[PDB]
DNA sequence: TGCCTGGAGACTAGGGAGTAATCCCCTTGGCGGTTAAAACGC
DNA sequence: CGTTTTAACCGCCAAGGGGATTACTCCCTAGTCTCCAGGCA
């Protein structure tokens, strides 16, 4: 076992050097389709629809975990708590 | 002469509350309100008639706009007294 | 450093216990006696009967028809229902037909005087704007010609996920509502 | 019928996505709240895309409508239409 | 004979079809879009005033001022929500002490 | 503090002849006001000037005298602009005909 | 007659929440207005209303502001606003 | 000096330390770092900056020198920032 | 037929580096990006026609469009672009 | 004769035109101002597309993909503040190692 | 490479924009006086 | 919190400069018709 932080910094190096997809399609698509089943029913979602919606997540959660982040260093921890995304979230103005 | 929402506004008042009254800097505050809610309005109708390739501005556009802008209960409320309205301008 | 939230009916139109023996044995009972509650009880029962006592069912002698929409909350498991309910009419007492409703469903007893409660609250307020313009149109929920696909208005479900957001709802509602009287 | 889908986004999912942002260390009761903004998004942005489907008179969702929603609550996707 | 009457409203219906017309919105605008434009303003108006009024019956004032207006737009959470970008002249902030600082 | 203690002191009016500025006499309105005059003179006329000026404003809601006096070293500016102003304060002859001349 | 620290602050606090008063000065602030606008164009006039709306959108902005950084630095365990607060909240803002 | 009083204080600092004392009260900040006063100087002066630089290009748009309220109003409104009161 | 700044974008790509390639996803980004740009543009020269109560966007409204949405530098380059542009155009 | 060709310009100043007839924009349009966005697009463009051949040439290779446009729009500060709302497909915006957190 | 429709050239005119003429009101700069607010110190 | 200081607020004086107006001109762009080559399949 190595000291914990290696293998840390390891999938930061690779993860921000990729450029790939987080998210499994099937998961994402599912629920995007459970969601839209309660504005209307038998409805129908193009692949191209599903691929814009899976990268605008990607792209908002990215954002909010590195706005978590910050603001987990700000208080003198390397680790993020439930409260850090909600100060994020209350500062940004949509909580 | 100079255009503004004041009057309409004071008798809305008049007849949601007679007693109290409105001062100038309010009833100005208002009318901005008033202003800005119409040009959202406007432009949500007009990029969606632009979007469908349309060029005629109905009620369903309107109603598309009010149901994109105001969130929740404001909606709904707002586009029943809306169809309630159009229906009463098909009655005379 | 606890709060006590409850309701009752009180049919002051006998004397035999004062809103000050009610308080006296009501924190008697729940071991927290205090004068300062005593005199709170008597402060806010009272105000509610003044401003309720100038509304009685009496004297109505019109044939009245209403869509009585109500929601019931005991903290555990509340529910909401709409039916069609006739004013002037005694054979069924608002009691009896909460009884009706906690026999045909699984509910427990104390479900009664929660029922009840809140339903004649709603008849004091059919009743309050029978003092003004309450003509009564015809407004049904549900026909066939003269006065069904699905029962989906007819709801007597029980939740226990919260929609703890009526109070604003109805009020916003409430609001708009009386304006469409005017015209 | 789907229900009950927001499972399917996994704990190694969130994971991944907090090495992206550059998160070194998770709690265990981030996965709950990320889900939870996550659905409420989701939600926001398809209830937008299902308004903009009703006003054009369609039944199959398009990418040009999610850009559109996208717009609406303020954001612009390029790659995909708009 | 204007058209609000026909239509029930209070709001000029034929101001607001005059301003969708020369607006360059688009190049037609239909007969009901103004009424129903209409009904959305008065109904939103309605309720702002309501709430103004309520809130200046709070603080037994029988004139409403930006003061009241501020806090009945941000007394309901949805005008908050819709009006959480606009700010207002004369509103202050309203009163809110945190609890670790009590 | 001495403004307040003087006029504690002669709140009833035990006094002859009270000399204020200008200053005190828009200040101090509040107090002053509630005693009647029948005769004030204010020195350095050329100030007055403006009829709908603050300080003739606040003479005229103030109190009211039957008799006025102006002093003053030089006349009205050159060009006269507010002569009318000083004769509505003497005498009321030209104030509901000041604006054909 | 003195007072312990932080009651004189939490009734200054209540006093200036329910009022509205401005509480920045007008002169200062308009001349800080005309300055800073020199540098963008020389020899421009300005009217009282938009000075005054000036005024208005920057005490709006500041307390906002100053609401976020306080959130900030409660989130911190600490009662004092610092400059890495007010960083912070503008870097989560975006308005940096 | 009794030859010259020689002040030369600057107009950033038409903005005191009890204004900036009492902007942070009415935000619910109980105690202020002596560190503040700049940092804020500083936002504000950058906010200034931004909304006068919209509002002079409005108003030179126009061809006009006197910056009126509704070019300020405008500025505003194109950052996201509704102002009301004021047209 | 269906219009698209592809080939343009490819042609401005071949006036700076003609060994460089592009992917069709990364035509798409530009051909997307010049959309977004020129309606931003467009709006903004369009309100601002509309504050000054005129009914003919000119080459200002646009050059203070510019000034106003690209920020420093950038707006410096574009409207130092645009006025060269303009001059070859009456010239010719 | 096309216009962009006597203006100097590769975009074609009467799509733009159309464009801005069609867009429902204002009532009348001028003829120099087509030509002007025209060159600002054009400009905006080449920049763009100059960072990203510079980015791909850092990186050795012969393509312009999503992950160079994303760094050459990150990279620098004024298109970061101009698209700093934008979000563009193919993510990821900067490898960056924190001080901190070592 | 082959095909065509959006783009371009020539002619007409009218209305929005440019320019001159007119004037007053809002602004700018300055000073007096008062005092509540700002500065310095323990 | 105190004590010392002093600049902000209300009041006055003067002026002139754009922001309002109205009237006349004028030429730019909106059409309408006729080619045609740059852009699309």
């Amino acid at each position: 076992r190595y000291r914990p932080g290696t293998v840390a910094l390891r999938e930061i190096r690779r993860y921000q050097k990729s450029t790939e997809l987080l998210i499994r399609k099937l998961p994402f698509q599912r629920l995007v389709r459970e969601i839209a089943q309660d504005f209307k029913t038998d409805l129908r979602f193009q692949s191209s629809a599903v691929m814009a919606l899976q990268e605008a997540s990607e792209a908002y959660l990215v954002a909010l975990f590195e706005d978590t982040n910050l603001c987990a260093i700000h208080a003198k921890r390397v680790t993020i708590m439930p409260k850090d995304i909600q100060l994020a979230r209350r500062i940004r103005g949509e909580r | 002469r100079k255009e503004s929402y004041a009057i309409y506004v004071y008798k809305v008042l008049k007849q949601v509350h007679p007693d109290t009254g409105i001062s100038s800097k309010a009833m100005s505050i208002m009318n901005s309100f008033v202003n800005d809610v119409f040009e959202r309005i406007a432009g949500e109708a007009s990029r969606l008639a632009h979007y469908n390739k349309r060029s005629t501005i109905t009620s369903r556009e309107i109603q598309t706009a009010v149901r994109l802008l105001l969130p929740g209960e404001l909606a709904k409320h707002a586009v029943s007294e809306g169809t309630k309205a159009v229906t009463k301008y098909t009655s005379a | 450093g606890h709060t006590i939230k409850d309701q009752f009916l009180w049919n002051y139109n006998d004397d035999s216990i004062s809103p000050e023996e009610f308080a006296s044995i009501y924190c008697k009972d729940l071991d927290m006696t205090s004068a300062t509650l005593q005199t709170q009880i008597a402060n806010i029962i009272k105000e509610q009967l003044k401003d309720l006592e100038n509304i009685a069912a009496t004297e109505i002698m019109s044939d009245l028809h209403v869509i009585i929409n109500l929601t019931c909350n005991l903290q555990d498991r509340f529910f909401e229902d709409n039916f069609q309910w006739n004013l002037n009419d005694k054979s069924l007492t608002p009691e009896r037909f909460a009884t009706s409703i906690v026999q045909d469903l699984g509910l427990t007893r104390e479900f009664i005087p929660l029922i009840s409660q809140s339903l004649h609250e709603t008849i004091l307020k059919i009743k309050k704007d029978w003092v003004d313009g309450h003509l009564i149109q015809d407004h049904v929920p549900n026909d066939a010609a003269f006065g069904g696909s699905n029962w989906c208005p007819r709801v007597e479900i029980l939740t226990k996920e919260e929609i703890q957001k009526r109070e604003i709802e109805k009020e916003r509602n409430l609001r708009r509502l009386k304006r469409e009287t005017d015209r | 019928v789907l229900r009950d889908n927001i499972q399917g986004i996994t704990k190694p999912a969130i994971r991944r996505l907090a090495r992206r942002g550059g998160v070194k260390r998770i709690s265990g009761l981030i996965y709950e709240e990320t889900r939870g903004v996550l659905k409420v998004f989701l939600e926001n942005v398809i209830r937008d895309a299902v308004t903009y489907t009703e006003h054009a008179k369609r039944k199959t969702v398009t990418a040009m409508d999610v850009v559109y929603a996208l717009k609406r609550q303020g954001r612009t996707l390029y790659g995909f239409g708009g | 004979k204007t058209r609000s009457s026909r239509a029930g409203l209070q709001f000029p219906v034929g101001r607001v079809h005059r301003l969708l017309r020369k607006g360059n919105y688009a190049e037609r605008v239909g007969a009901g879009a103004p009424v129903y434009l209409a009904a959305v303003l008065e109904y939103l108006t309605a309720e702002i005033l309501e709430l103004a009024g309520n809130a200046a019956r709070d603080n037994k004032k029988t004139r409403i001022i930006p003061r009241h207006l501020q806090l009945a737009v941000r007394n309901d959470e949805e005008l908050n929500k819709l009006l959480g970008r606009v700010t207002i002249a004369q509103g202050g902030v309203l009163p809110n002490i945190q609890s670790v600082l009590l | 503090n001495q403004r307040h203690s003087l006029q504690h002191q002669i709140r009833v009016g035990n006094f002859d002849v009270l000399l204020t500025t200008y200053e005190y006499i828009i200040k101090d309105k509040s107090l002053l006001s509630k005693h009647d005059w029948a005769h004030m003179i204010i020195d350095e006329g050329h100030r007055m000037k403006n009829a709908q000026s603050k300080l003739s404003f606040t003479i005229s809601h103030y109190y009211r005298t039957r008799n006025r006096l102006i002093l003053t070293g030089t006349p009205l500016q050159n060009n006269l602009p507010e002569l009318w102003a000083l004769l509505n304060f003497v005498l009321p002859k030209i104030f509901n005909s000041a604006k054909t001349f």
